[PDB]
RNA sequence: AGCCAGGAUGUUGGCUUAGAAGCAGCCAUCAUUUAAAGAAAGCGUAAUAGCUCACUGGUCGAGUCGGCCUGCGCGGAAGA
């Protein structure tokens, strides 16, 4: 890796991704399996491919330094890795009951995933949001 | 009418002659063995025969499916010239010229394969030439044959080397050694091994008296300069020594020829390229390795390899031409090629005894 | 019932089906019957072309059932075809086949990701592009 | 075990240890890995 | 440094008219999705079932990893 300045231009695209989204949304994969692999790349490259990187760097130090401009409130979710996935083309999009549904399709073993407070909810996975 | 359909049909029935040479039934019966052999649940368990076995398959699918990869290609191109000469489709008739070619080119493929060039057969090669008995008549034929076979590789387009020459004593050789430097140079020449017969009145009697003389002529190939299998101590003999006479113009200006011996089984090669000895004696030890080569593959098929041992020995390719000059009549004894023409085949028209020795060979 | 008990991918051709002959070894440590995985595959192949080269992906269920899927033809045969050079690369930039157009391309990479998978058309040329320069063959636009 | 005056890390699982004094090299893989001395 | 996972889709890997699902020969050595993945570290090999290192995250949450200049020691060191 290096230093602060390969450390930071991750975080400089995450404030690229909060320049227009809303309604962060993350996952866990702590222990995800070859398929919980084959899932979460092929449908990532395939979805949009903008807001669906991994953003696993969930420290305390590294996350926080992702939430300094649009709610703060997402500093409390450093621990139990968290990988945010904001919606670019459509504010508040499904990829809220998405997750919730890739929980019902293949993903039952992710278990600290509960999606961000930009549109102030988390784990009670929702669906009277545009989806 | 088209010419090109007159050799559709030349190379058709060669086609046929391709099949009546291979068995192409038994082709493809044994590709079936190999075949149900495989459906053996032991092919993982076994796995030198699974090799094997894939072996023995690879070796009949590059000939089988060639076969039958001629035999629907043929029954196409036999359709395409037709369709073209009854339709007037210019291109059509333009593919169909590679159409045609290529089949032979795919024959061209069985040509070498018909041949079975295995080991040196695809090498250069040395020639070995002993005349007879009997005073000037042998040395005649010792010379007149290899002068033959001197002007015969010239219009092939051989590279011709006389290693060795030592002359008889009047107008002939008693033993020669001529290194053909050629593609598949021991190809075309493997199979002229053996003694040659001449039949001729001859010119050194007042009167008449028809005179019989023999001579023998041997082909050993290049060893790619080591076999793998270095036999070489094995009572090792230099004898470097000078020769004739130099005189004016004599073969090579070296007169120092080297004798080396293999005594056991009785091997006896000879070099006179250079003045240099240990350079003579380093090509001459490789030639004595490929006499030496040729007296192994002689044991394989003095066994199991290519005799078929029926009744006896069948075999004994001592006595493989006749030579009757006063009667024109060149008879081979392995085919029974004959040809009219003295002198032709005394320039070199030996492609008619080639493709008679191909056969059996 | 379950997802996989024996998962496997052949078939190196297209209408050539022979179960014994050449895949013989992987259907009797599989499970598989020969008449049925040839006529599985026949049961697919007559609406694609045949005698080119076409993989398959094989699952087998515990209570013995053959699910087959079909793939895309690989990029350095069907590039072999679309140039028509039956060619490689003993040497790496040395032996050389033949170019290929990017709108050769810009069709082939549209074609290799309908049935595999992929994010941009272009990428997936790059890529291609990528086994192109990797097999001895020029490549243009 | 092999016995030799000079020993080294000829795997990358194998490693070292001063059982007694005496330089060791145990290994976790192929058993001819195994030296002494040193 | 461990404890938990990925190590994938790529071109089933292409050519010397033997075969190469990350591994015998020759080669490349460009990608895609990229938290990150080399046709590569070792074996199971007719390419048969896989587990791991590269590199990268979660937790614990402090120092640690080697090289160099050198003092004093160990092994190498078995004879009547
Ligand atoms: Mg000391
Ligand atoms: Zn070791």
């Amino acid at each position: 890796m290096a230093l602060n300045l390969q450390d930071k231009q991750a975080i400089v695209a995450e404030v690229s991704e909060v320049a227009k989204g809303a309604l962060s949304a993350v996952v866990a994969d702590s222990r995800g399996v070859t398929v919980d692999k084959m899932t979460e790349l092929r449908k990532a490259g395939r979805e949009a491919g903008v807001y669906m990187r991994v953003v696993r760097n969930t420290l305390l130090r590294r996350a926080v330094e992702g939430t300094p401009f649009e709610c703060l409130k997402d500093a409390f979710v450093g621990p139990t890795l968290i990988a945010y996935s904001m919606e670019h083309p459509g504010a508040a999009a499904r990829l809220f009951k998405e997750f919730a549904k890739a929980n019902a399709k293949f993903e039952v073993k992710a278990a600290a995933f509960e999606g961000e407070l930009i549109p102030a909810s988390q784990i009670d996975r929702l669906a009277t949001l545009p989806t | 009418i088209n010419p090109v359909n007159n050799r559709i049909q030349d190379l058709t029935e060669r086609s046929d002659v391709l099949r009546g040479y291979l068995d192409y039934d038994a082709k493809k019966e044994r590709l079936e063995e190999v075949n149900a052999e495989l459906e053996q649940p032991d092919v993982w368990n076994e796995p030198e025969r699974a090799q094997a076995l894939g072996k023995e398959r690879s070796s009949l699918e590059a000939v089988v499916d060639t076969l039958d990869q001629m035999k629907q290609g043929l029954e196409d191109v036999s359709g395409l010239l037709e369709l073209a000469v009854e339709a007037d489709d210019e291109e059509t008739f333009n593919e169909a010229v590679a159409e045609l070619d290529a089949l032979e080119e795919k024959l061209a493929q069985l040509e070498f394969r018909r041949m079975f060039s295995g080991e040196y057969d695809s090498a250069d090669c040395y020639l070995d030439i002993q005349a007879g008995s009997g005073g000037t008549e042998a040395q005649d034929w010792a010379s007149m044959l290899e002068r033959m076979y001197l002007r015969w590789a010239e219009s092939r387009g051989f590279k011709t080397e006389i290693i060795e020459e030592s002359e008889g004593e009047v107008a002939g050789i008693k033993s020669v050694t001529i290194k053909i430097s050629g593609d598949y140079a021991y190809g075309w020449l493997r199979t002229e091994t053996g003694v040659h017969r001449l039949v001729r009145k001859s010119p050194f009697d007042s009167g008449g008296r028809r005179h019989t003389s023999f001579s023998s002529a041997f082909v050993y190939p290049e060893v790619d300069d080591d076999i793998d299998i270095e036999i070489n101590p094995a009572d090792l003999r230099i004898d470097v020594y000078r020769t004739s006479g130099a005189g004016g113009q004599h073969v090579n200006r070296t007169e120092s020829a080297v004798r080396i011996t293999h005594i056991p089984t009785g091997i006896v090669t000879q070099c006179q390229n250079d003045r240099s000895q240990h350079k003579n004696k380093d090509q001459a030890m490789k030639q004595m390795k490929a006499k030496l080569y040729e007296l192994e593959m002689q044991k394989k098929n003095a066994e199991k390899q290519a005799m078929e041992d029926n009744k006896s020995d069948i075999g004994w390719g001592s006595q493989i031409r006749s030579y009757v000059l006063d009667d024109s009549r060149i008879k081979d004894l392995r085919t029974g090629v004959e040809t009219r023409n003295t002198q032709a085949v005394l320039d070199g028209s030996l492609d008619q005894f080639i493709e008679a020795s191909l056969k059996a060979g | 019932a379950k997802k996989v008990q024996a998962y496997v991918k052949l078939q190196v051709a297209a209408g050539m089906a022979n179960p014994s002959p050449p895949v013989g070894p992987a259907l009797g440590q599989q499970g598989v019957n020969i008449m049925e995985f040839c006529k599985a595959f026949n049961a697919k192949t007559d609406s694609i072309e045949k005698g080119l080269p076409i993989p398959v992906v094989i699952t087998v269920y515990a209570d013995r059932s053959f699910t087959f899927v079909t793939k895309t033809p690989p990029a350095a045969v069907l590039l072999k075809k679309a140039a028509g050079i039956k060619s490689g690369s003993g040497k790496p930039n040395k032996d050389k086949v033949g170019k290929i157009s990017r709108a050769q391309l810009q069709e082939i990479a549209q074609t290799k990701a309908a049935d595999m998978t992929g994010a941009d058309i272009e990428a997936m040329t790059r890529s291609i592009e990528g086994t192109a320069r990797s097999m001895g063959l020029v490549v243009e636009d | 075990m092999k016995v030799r005056a000079s020993v080294k890390k000829l795997c990358r699982n194998c490693k070292i240890v001063k059982r007694d004094g005496v330089i060791r090299v145990i290994c976790s893989a192929e058993p001819k890995h195994k030296q002494r001395q040193g």
